[PDB]
């Protein structure tokens, strides 16, 4: 299921042509929407009074065709960065003349190029256009891996191609769409149409583009290597590259004329549907996580809010959670209690945040496989799920298992736990106060008690992704600080993004906390080597678990269970953009505050360059005690 | 009355305008706005009666648009269409028809210019896809396929009587000496200053190692290919240089065509002797009488066929 357009720049008769492209299977086409070849005059007489029409009617497709089919372009004599002022003018009048009839067409895409370093006048020339109005419309920068400069045959004689090895020169092109986004200030409206050359950059060359908002995939029929057969291929290398863009969900546009005459057009478009269907079909992670890409949501606060229905629901349905909590539970049972014990022993478990009773039954399930003998407390404070706790209670476990409606902080317990088993994790770990908690309740463990889970660690990484932070710089809520999307993490099913570095740990809880005086506050300098040049958007977080000896679960890349997508990685964004150099250092603070009222992070990167502090005081977020 | 598969009116942009041997004036024009954007091919064996349609020797119509044409011979034609292929159409046996030789679909992009190489057995094109590719019009095949420039190739002018030699210019501000005799066959020359973009090319129909060029800001150029160093210039046009035609006299007269609607003529000092605002739209061709050396024709975008009496 591939979604692909035609690129043309000769359209005789735009209903042949269209259904020409449709019958080759193409569901799109991007044509002139003024004769490319048309240059047109709006200050000198006489060339300025040419008799009309300027280009063809509107009437000539209906206004579902323009909508969905057809993908305006830019015509190539617009030059509005040109070094001669009549140019530079005239260009800017055609410039706004053709973005205008795309849009009173209703056009979905329009292409522009990126066919050069300087494109100031480009950029205040569309962005003035963005500002006109307000429409949906987006904006495809044409731009290619590699320059033609630098893809150039090496056939002057007193001017060679350069054979040295230019690092930051060989990402010339990513630079051009850095800067002309900058300017335009970074709209959503502006996409990248990456158009991809017969021979491929340097993987870093190419790695510059990750995080980067393509919307489009352009490929030369020219790139196209001949099979055995006769049929238009692909290099290993080419297909590599084609399958990261299957997953960025991108539109594949085929340019240029058939070089395999013999063959049809939809040749090219075979063979991309051949190598669509030929990938690794979505696992059970990647088909969980679908829809959720690059889609940020508030963090629950578990504590603070009472929990809704469909959200245990969820929580529930991942199998591998509670298999690893069942065995940690078996495990700990075991070297408790011996095999001469097994009938007279009877451990106290306490179930600390027992929601609707995942991990009351998952604590059955591992008595039941030790063969032991338990006696159960099923603590929950919201009272909502404990109504399904006690239903639960009456028609299965009985008097095995005693149902408590309270705050575990506040629960004065009849006995105490040989275990005490919780779930209070966020994706950060402690961010939905499983310390804080856990140590109201340590009262209430044997002196020689355990804790499920024992010690969990958090981890942060620097990513670059202008997605991810044109998706929080849309945050923006009135009534707040309009900087205050900035100072808030979000859970977000991480996608369109590049990790500059391996995750270091960050946070590190053990439970029981045997400590003389509690601190759960935090102060921790992390030096993130970066061997890429980028720009640092954000910091991603993850975690890691002992829930018993060996039996961990971790969403840290590296070591992720296999199999369970309870939690999504967590996201702490940065205000300001920051640019790294391949070399360089990033470092970042991090700090974990609290009162007797909330618990709150403050961040800040101190290199390569200064941030301002984010959520000083918790000022934009806070979590509830 | 119109000739059998000429159509009915001709298009509004005139492109090209070539006087043959024997006076007889082939015309290119295409659609550039409108519903329908192709293209036509016209011969009038009276240059007088153009561009009136049915008053005409011979016409066909093309798939797309004419941006640039060249006489290949007495009867054949070669075309850079906007479809991205080479076309060489031929003149019927008694000269009434224009019949389709080939249609190559060589370039990526819209074919600009197209020169055919001092014999006549060879032609060279320029393409908006950077590419310029040597043709063997006998076998209907791209001999060689250039990708010297960076941006889009303006104008490739063939040797007047070298088969190897033949000059381009681009957008990427180079005009490139070639000489398909060398291992690298460019060499890039011109004046020292990189300045304006050039956009026409003409060779001096007597001095083999000297040729014009014409800027997008309306200077002239010059050039000794030896020198490599410009020494005369004359801002001849307010607009672009479309393009530079020198007169078939032992003396040759430089004729000067320009997007600012104008027609300039030049001596050996790119000094003006004559001019023209008789368009009043984008000048696109000149061509010189073979028969009266002081007659000079042009075509616009203004649909006009203009015969100048140049003094
Ligand atoms: C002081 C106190 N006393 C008594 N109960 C308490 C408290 C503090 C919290 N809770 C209870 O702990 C339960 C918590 O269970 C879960 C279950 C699954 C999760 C999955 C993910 Br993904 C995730 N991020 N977090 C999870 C949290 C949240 C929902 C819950 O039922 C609260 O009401």
């Amino acid at each position: 299921r591939v979604s692909s357009g035609r690129d043309l720049n000769c359209v005789p008769e735009i209903a042949d042509t269209l259904g020409a492209v449709a019958k080759q299977g193409f569901d799109f086409l991007c044509m002139p929407v003024f004769h490319p070849r048309f240059k047109r005059e709006f200050i000198q007489e006489p060339a300025k009074n040419r008799p009309g029409p300027q280009t063809r009617s509107d009437l000539l497709l209906s206004g579902r065709d323009w909508n969905t089919l057809i993908v305006g372009k830019l015509s190539p004599w617009i030059r509005p960065d040109s070094k001669v002022e009549k140019i530079r003018r005239n260009s800017e009048a055609a410039m706004l003349q053709e973005l205008n009839f795309g849009a009173y067409l209703g056009l979905p895409a329009f292409l522009l190029p990126l066919n050069q370093e300087d494109n100031t006048n480009l950029a205040r020339v569309l962005t003035n256009h963005i500002h006109t109005g307000h429409h949906s419309s987006m904006f495809w920068m044409r731009v290619p891996l590699v320059a033609p400069e630098d893809l150039r045959d090496d056939i002057i004689e007193n001017a060679p191609t350069t054979h040295t090895e230019e690092y930051s020169g060989e990402e010339k092109t990513w630079m051009w769409w850095h800067n002309f986004r900058t300017l335009c200030d970074y709209s959503k409206r502006i996409a990248v149409a990456l158009e991809i050359g017969a021979d491929l950059p340097s993987n870093h060359v190419i790695d510059r583009w990750l995080g980067e908002p393509i919307k489009a995939a352009i490929l030369p029929t020219s790139i196209f290597l001949t099979n055995k057969k006769g049929f238009p291929v692909l290099s290993k290398m080419h297909q590599r590259l084609i399958f990261r863009l299957l997953k960025l969900e991108v539109q594949f546009i085929i340019t240029g004329t058939n070089h395999h005459s013999e063959k049809e057009f939809c040749s090219y478009l075979q063979y991309l549907e051949y190598l669509s269907q030929n990938r690794p079909p979505p696992n059970a992670y990647e088909l969980f996580a679908k829809g959720y890409e690059d889609y940020l949501q508030s963090p629950l606060q578990p504590l603070m809010d009472n929990l809704e229905s469909q959200t245990y629901e969820v929580f529930e349905k991942d199998p591998i959670k509670y298999s690893q909590y069942q065995q940690a539970i078996y495990k700990c049972l075991l070297d408790r209690v011996p095999e001469e014990e097994k009938d007279t022993n009877v451990q106290v478990l306490m179930v600390l945040g027992a929601g609707r009773g995942p991990l009351v039954n998952a604590s059955l399930r591992a008595a039941k496989q030790a063969d032991r003998r338990i006696k159960l407390y099923a603590v929950e404070k919201n009272p909502n799920a404990v109504v399904t706790l006690e239903n639960w209670q009456f028609e299965e476990w009985g008097s095995q298992v005693t149902v408590v409606s309270s705050d575990m902080r506040e629960w004065v317990a009849p006995e105490k736990a040989d275990i005490i088993v919780s779930e209070l994790l966020g994706s950060f770990a402690d961010n939905e106060l499983s310390p804080e908690c856990l140590d109201g309740a340590q009262h209430f463990l044997k002196d020689d008690g355990v804790s499920i889970p024992g010690e969990y660690t958090s981890f942060l990484a620097p990513i670059s992704s202008s997605k991810l932070y044109n998706e929080v710089r849309a945050c923006r809520e009135k009534d707040r600080d309009p900087e205050a999307q900035f100072e808030m993490p979000y859970v977000v099913r991480l996608h369109n993004f590049h990790q500059l570095s391996a995750p270091q740990p960050c946070f590190t809880f053990s439970h029981p906390n045997r400590d003389p005086m509690i601190d759960n506050n935090r102060y921790c300098t992390l030096e993130f080597p970066v061997e890429v040049n980028t720009v640092l958007h954000g910091f991603a977080g993850y975690f890691e678990t002992v829930l018993y000896q060996d039996i961990t679960l971790s969403i840290r890349p590296e070591t992720h269970s296999p199999g369970m997508f309870s939690w999504f990685p967590i996201l702490f964004p940065i205000k300001q953009p920051i640019t790294v150099r391949e070399g360089q250092t990033i470092c970042v603070r991090f700090w974990r505050c609290s009162n007797s009222k909330k618990v709150w992070y403050e961040w800040a990167v101190t290199a390569p360059v200064c941030s301002a502090i984010h959520n000083p005081t918790g000022r934009s977020y806070t979590i509830g005690l | 009355n119109l000739p059998p598969n000429a159509p009915a009116c001709m298009e509004r942009q005139l492109e090209a305008a070539r006087y043959r041997s024997d006076g007889a004036l082939l015309l290119g024009a295409s659609s550039l706005s409108g519903r329908c954007w192709a293209g036509s091919l016209w011969l009038f064996k009276d240059p007088c009666a153009a561009p009136n349609e049915g008053f005409c020797s011979a016409g066909v119509q093309t798939e797309a648009g004419v941006a640039d044409l060249t006489w290949v011979g007495e009867r054949g034609i070669l075309v850079a269409s906007d479809s991205g292929a080479v076309e060489l159409w031929e003149l019927d046996e008694n000269e009434t028809l224009i019949v389709s030789k080939f249609c190559k679909y060589e370039h990526d992009d819209i074919v600009s210019t197209v020169s055919v190489l001092s014999s006549g057995t060879q032609a060279v094109s320029g393409s908006k896809d950077i590419c310029i590719k040597v043709w063997d019009l006998a076998q209907q095949v791209v001999l060689s396929s250039y990708r010297a420039h960076a941006a889009q190739v303006t104008c490739v002018a063939a040797s007047p009587h070298k088969d190897s030699v033949f000059l381009s210019c681009s957008e990427d501000n180079r005009i490139l000496l070639w000489d398909t005799r060398c291992p690298k066959p460019a060499s890039q020359i011109g004046c020292s200053a990189p300045g304006y973009l050039p956009t026409s090319l003409a060779w001096h129909p007597q001095q083999s190692e000297v040729f014009v060029f014409g800027d997008e800001n309306g200077t002239v150029s010059l050039v000794d290919t030896k020198s490599t160093s410009c020494v005369l210039s004359s801002a001849v046009h307010s607009q672009c240089v479309t393009g530079l035609v020198f007169s078939p006299h032992s003396v040759p007269f430089l004729a000067s065509l320009s997007e600012d609607c104008s027609l300039a003529v030049l001596d050996s000092s790119l000094s003006e002797l004559f001019r023209s605002q008789a368009h009043r739209d984008f000048v696109r061709d000149a061509t010189w009488s073979p028969l009266n050396h002081s007659l000079l024709t042009t075509v616009g975008w203004d649909h006009q066929v203009v015969h100048h009496v140049v003094p």
